[PDB]
């Protein structure tokens, strides 16, 4: 819709800061640090990465409307997750303890809050008993 | 009362569906029940044996297509485990899977014979032996070690056939005149092939001197070479086994799987896929228009990670400690 | 003189039980005495030879259970050697061990046939000599090696069953009108097996040039399959030694062993299982109720530096290395 | 016998400091301080780790009681023993020197005095002959 | 069109010469091309079947010369690829390469025959499959793999020919008497060939009890030492497999080249070959009689570019990181 | 000329006794005209083929009787080059070696015959092809790939044996009344090790149905636990050959000796045994009774640089980087 | 011809600083400072070893003369150069991209400017339709 | 003889400084600083390593008079010898370069003068033609 498409450019021209018609490293840099995270040369390089594709050193508005265009099912990533899980599924059968992900997603990688990863396991975890399945999670959103 | 429900279907599914451990059982003895068909199937080509045999086979068969039909619903059941095969339209999809539908023409085929016809129960019983894999794995395995070992493999293979060839036409000549066993080249590349392959029936062999002493001189090399492609398989396979065992006890992928579900789990709550979901956009405004700005940095950093995680999904034995050194001198 | 009793016994028990070097000496010649007999009995189901045959092998087998009965009274002796086999009560419940019931029932029964028996003869034999192991250690080396390869060993199965049959009905469907060999689909099965398995006894075989050239095409890749198994297990064996054999080059366990023995005497003497060990105390009080506190410490120190032994004592090859290197740059 | 049982109590007590009914890690700190060793973080984490089962991140007074009650039959360690002097036994026949295990035993590990390694072998070497049989001692005692 | 006519050329060159991938697959069709007339071959010396297969492989032969005749003309062709059979004197000196000889040699032997020649076809047939390897790839494998299990090999040679010799001279001894089928010492030799080697043609085998009781006990050693060559070899086979994907997978020598191709522009455009080569003497100039010691410093730093370049590029597994290691430790 | 005189007797000692390269082609042709000899000899035991065959056998063994002169002398001559066998009584020691003895031996039992006596000529034949080794180096290499995976061989022949037996019996059982081929069990024992060997003569084979299909079931167990301890011992050499490659690789001992020889030089020069040397007594003067203290300090150091390079002296793989990197940690 | 000797004369007097008949290491080090690259005592350790035969510790003027008359087709160093685009030859079908040459040569090794390496795929790419073939570069010139 | 004993006694009381009837750690490092080198505390255990066998720490008198009557031939180690050439032995075929050795022999482990590696070669190479034959020197000397 041209709603979706005027915010899409609001939100680039809010990356943009001195008005190139692009998202350049600095940019990325400033918008990490007002997010509260400090960035870093490597991290800003790899933004660029994901995002630029044609080789120009900066980011482009098209190649973000197209990225922000897909959703879920165009990333996929259901093997990746299947294959994280795995890797959290030390026993292999297919069921993940809660207490384990909340002590350990919560102190590690880009931790979050208690409420978080509550929030992690009601997602998951449907029927709310506790035992996370890695295949439900990875089947019911993104695929 | 669901959570039975889908603790049954899960169950099911994982015994069905790729087995790990004892889930094997179940294939087996289903394995063997197929097996004492086709066993007995052989019984019923022999006339002495032919009414015992038949007699029993009737009631296996029919034994066979019941546990073979309830096999398949309950399969068909058991994939809405998965969300991919959710609901009717789901289940229906499984269904159309290429080897559940060879599963179900195997079963049509079955009840059609058993309702000249001993011809198709042999190719049943045959496909359904075939059907004992489902995925391919046996062939993939055996592709890439034939692929890995494929220069050794036609060395060998090069070799031995020079071997052949040349033995069969020298104890050819020297057998040619004084023994009725090699009549023709033919004979003398059959004795060849019966001979270098180890078989030995003993349907041809020189008798001359002659003969002898180049059969002698050129078997040594030619049994060796015959042989030589299922040493040079074996040994593949038992080095890829050693080299798989290092690689699992080598996955070594915790944290970057952990970062990538936590930016998955952002992204996922950053995006406008629900509404509910505003408790992580507290916790990143406390932590800091400006919620498009958000849902982008977090999409980014679920990409990045997702980048990160891939490039290490693939951890092995030797490259692993050299790269990590050659980090930590450079660091130094 | 108690102390040649106790050397004497540790020998004995060292040769009886678990043998390490030239104990194994002294098994083999029981050995072979066994397999004499065996080998006797066979040569007293020969008519011609049943004289003199039996002649010997009745004074064999009465030096066979002489010997057996020393030897089994002296193992139940020797198991004084272990504490745990202490006293008549201790020496009864090793006597109760399934192996040595074994034992004696191979005995008793042995001693009742030499006092049609032929049968029970050879029973005794073939059981004397599976009495061989003891431990199962072949079984369980046997079993560790074909689960370590279980999913190659599938492959080659898969491949080669199905190799088996479609050689063997193409022969069949080849050699079916004009050889008396291939009578029966049955006859087909059995060339094949005899084929592919390389025995090739020469019952039969194809003598159609259908039949030579689909047995040509498909021997090749039949008896491949069929030695792969072999190949297989062979080299898991081979390499399982030589990770075993790494791995007691690395066993690298000295230092948590003797923590372990450390904190092992210290629970021993803080504890009140004798009231002579007070020297101990006499060193923990000067190194400064409180005995309580010093025994909870010591037996918490113990138990902390049993489970690190515990942690240690699986030391391999390239985990080993890598971890080391991994607390290494951390620490840089 | 109920007097073990008040005794038992009374080390709890003694082990509690600030009276919350269990006993802390700091506690753990000042105890392995006063009897002359000074702690550390991981050795009190290895503690908590022995001690307690209920994942709590204290110790509480049952727990220590089950544990005070397991005397060295219900230890199932004989094999512990039997490995590590298995590693001790050089030769692998079954006899260890007593001045190896003296000149060692108290310049590795919790090292002890000379008295204490007499007693060592005293107890381990029933005939006294200065050869130590591995089997003897794991069985004899722990066993 | 020259772009277009080298892109050509080089396709023509990688599927003719070296071939990597999917190009074998050619290879493959001709090899059967080639085949097929083998076997028709064989068939045209049955006199049977002389008629039919023949007449095919009238049909077939032409085929095959049209072929090979096209793909020696598209392979002289082709060499244009590389420089260095560039031109008429270039292509000549590619068709001088002694198996391009060979091929021509075999297209005008074929095309004579075609225009009692059967033998002269099968030579041209067997020297046509020789052909398949054209560099000598499978022979210097087999001699690397060889000459490394030099020694093992000669022990299994050794130990196995003691076998068959005794056991052959023992088998003779127990049954010259009353035995036909060991009638003289040559006779036990053959037998011990045939049994040794697993062969077991049938034609003779012990029937006496001292005949049969010692090749049991020598059988057992003699096929296993029989069989032992080829493990070897397909053990040494696979191991260089796995050696050679290490080696590959450790390449490392980006750097190395990259600095040598630096230095060999740089010798390039600093010898006077070309007139127009000034833009990196200003480059040189920029960044500092003089040219001629520009000359000398450039083609020296090429020298050692390329000395440093070659001493690594010999990248092993182990010695890689026991050298890099004792590097950081000195360094250190 | 003594400079001439030493390099050939260098070259000869080199050729006769431990050869490495091209020296083993003088062996070769050696090895070969013994092996033409036995060959002859063999049909020599053929009536019709005496004539010629002996004709050419006199000849033959003349000129091996008189090489195996010429080659013995000029051993004894070439063991000079060693300073241990140096002058008359050095080359009767040399003589005196077992090997040199059996040498000396076949050359006088060889010069006996040749001046009924062909069973001599077969043993001295026999005898000089063991005397191919001279070392054991064949033996030794057997026993330690052997006792390396004893164990394994241990299982594999267990297993096999057992297999053995219960298919011997229980095709016994099976073909027992209707079958003349397996009469008494030792026909069943005899046709089970025929087949289980893979040999199958063929002259005994199962003809019912029970003696089939159990064969069936149990031959392929057999076959492949009778080829197992090949397929055990051919991975095992070249797995050894792997582990000798990198271990030569890992040599790594250059400063350990070049310390040795420093200090043996000194050791040497320090001590008395020579009068001559003072030149190194003046070093030591410059570089500070005194003598006997100098003298000692000295042999004192031979002795610990004696002691450190036997320490160094066996360079393993993964036990060197892991000493090495933990050395560098504790260094950290 | 007797112009070259002559010329080759004048270079080695000129990289001769003291007049010993030789070119020394320190010779060898002050002309790499006068071309502008700080030399390095291994890297006039590898200069001797290349230029050096004899053993000698420096270099003659006759070694000099042979090595300069020594053009490429005496360097047999085609299958080094093989080699080295094989190792740059990512795909192994014989195509290099010339951007790839372009920022990587200018930032590996000896780095050379952009025109440099323009003059790089102008030699080599023939056809200049910037994509290189390792064999026609390594035989064009060398061969 | 009597007076080699003699000779043997005062070398082992120049030995002695403290007069306790052994020669100890102490005076090891002393006489090690006399004859010009700096001794090390390993060097001084290895020291005692070497000339003890009975373990009490220092070096007694009828110790170093049976190690000083062992001369050559009871050294059994001809094999050492030849294993140090053979690692000397780079080819393999059994010589040995005069240069080699000089410039190596003087530039690793003990390091000597010029004129003692000359005397290495005059004594392992009898015929003096500079290849040195590591049989030769190992047999004609020590065996
Ligand atoms: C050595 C030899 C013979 N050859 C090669 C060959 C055969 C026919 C030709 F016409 C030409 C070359 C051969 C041998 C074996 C054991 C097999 N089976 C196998 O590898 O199973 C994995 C095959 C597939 C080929
Ligand atoms: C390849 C082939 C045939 N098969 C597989 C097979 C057999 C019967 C079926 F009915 C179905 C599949 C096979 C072959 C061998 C050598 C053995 N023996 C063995 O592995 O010893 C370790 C076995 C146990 C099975
Ligand atoms: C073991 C045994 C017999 N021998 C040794 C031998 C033979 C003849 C002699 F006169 C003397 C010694 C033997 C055995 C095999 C399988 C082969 N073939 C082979 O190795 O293929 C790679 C050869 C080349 C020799
Ligand atoms: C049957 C069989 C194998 N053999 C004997 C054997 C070996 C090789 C041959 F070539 C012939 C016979 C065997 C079996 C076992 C279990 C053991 N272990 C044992 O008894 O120690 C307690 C031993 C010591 C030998
Ligand atoms: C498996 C099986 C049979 N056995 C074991 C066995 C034999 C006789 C017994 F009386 C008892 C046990 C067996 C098999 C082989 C191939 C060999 N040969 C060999 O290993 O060469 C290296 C031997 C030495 C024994």
């Amino acid at each position: 819709t041209e709603e979706q498409i005027a915010e899409f450019k609001e939100a680039f021209s809010l990356f943009d800061k001195d008005g190139d018609g692009t998202i350049t490293t600095k940019e990325l840099g400033t918008v990490m640090r007002s997010l509260g995270q400090n960035p870093t040369e490597a991290e800003l390089q790899d933004m660029i990465n994901e995002v630029d594709a044609d080789g120009n050193g900066t980011i482009d508005f098209p190649e973000f409307l197209t990225m922000m265009a897909r959703k879920m099912k165009d990333t996929d990533s259901e093997e990746e997750i299947r294959e994280a899980f795995r890797v959290f599924d030390k026993d292999g059968n297919g069921y993940i303890s809660a207490a384990e992900l909340r002590h350990v997603m919560t102190n590690l990688g880009e931790k979050l809050t208690d409420e978080e990863v509550d929030e992690m396991i009601r997602e998951a975890d449907i029927d709310g008993d506790g035992q996370v399945n890695y295949e439900e999670f990875v089947q019911m959103m993104t695929a | 009362r669901n959570a039975f429900y889908r603790k049954l279907q899960n169950f099911l599914y994982n015994v069905l569906e790729r087995p790990r451990g004892w889930a094997f059982i179940y294939h087996a003895y289903v394995f063997l029940l197929v097996f004492s068909c086709l066993v007995l199937s052989v019984f019923s080509t022999i006339k002495e044996y032919e009414k015992s045999s038949e007699g029993a086979l009737y009631i296996l068969e029919i034994v066979t297509i019941v546990v073979f039909g309830v096999e398949y619903f309950v399969r068909i059941w058991a994939a809405g485990c998965c969300c991919r095969y959710r609901g009717w339209r789901g289940r229906l999809k499984f269904a159309r899977k290429p080897f559940c539908v060879i599963d179900i023409m195997v079963l049509i085929a079955s009840i059609a014979v058993l309702a000249s016809a001993l011809r198709s129960l042999r190719f049943l019983q045959i496909l359904r032996m075939i059907r004992m894999d489902r995925r391919g794995g046996t062939w993939k395995l055996l592709g890439s070690v034939v692929y890995a070992h494929s220069k050794e493999l036609v060395t060998a293979w090069y070799i031995g056939f020079l071997c052949l060839i040349l033995a069969s036409f020298l104890v050819y000549l020297a057998e040619k005149g004084e023994n009725d066993h090699f009549d023709t080249y033919a004979d003398a590349l059959w004795w060849g092939l019966i001979t270098l392959t180890t078989i030995g029936y003993g349907d041809k062999y020189p008798q001359t001197w002659n003969g002898r002493l180049l059969a002698a001189t050129f078997t040594l090399i030619g049994v060796s070479f015959f042989a030589l492609p299922a040493g040079i398989l074996g040994s593949g396979f038992a080095l890829k086994v050693q080299e798989q065992h290092r690689q699992k006890h080598f996955e070594k992928r915790r944290n970057p799987a952990a970062g990538l579900i936590q930016s998955a789990w952002r992204f996922y709550a950053t995006n406008l896929s629900r509404t509910d979901l505003h408790s992580t956009w507290q916790y990143y405004e406390r932590t800091v228009g400006l919620k498009v700005s958000i849902r982008a940095v977090c999409v980014m950093r679920f990409l990045v990670s997702k980048r990160k995680f891939k490039e290490s999904l693939r951890p092995y034995d030797v490259m692993d400690v050299i790269e990590q050194y050659s980090a930590g001198h450079l660091d130094m």
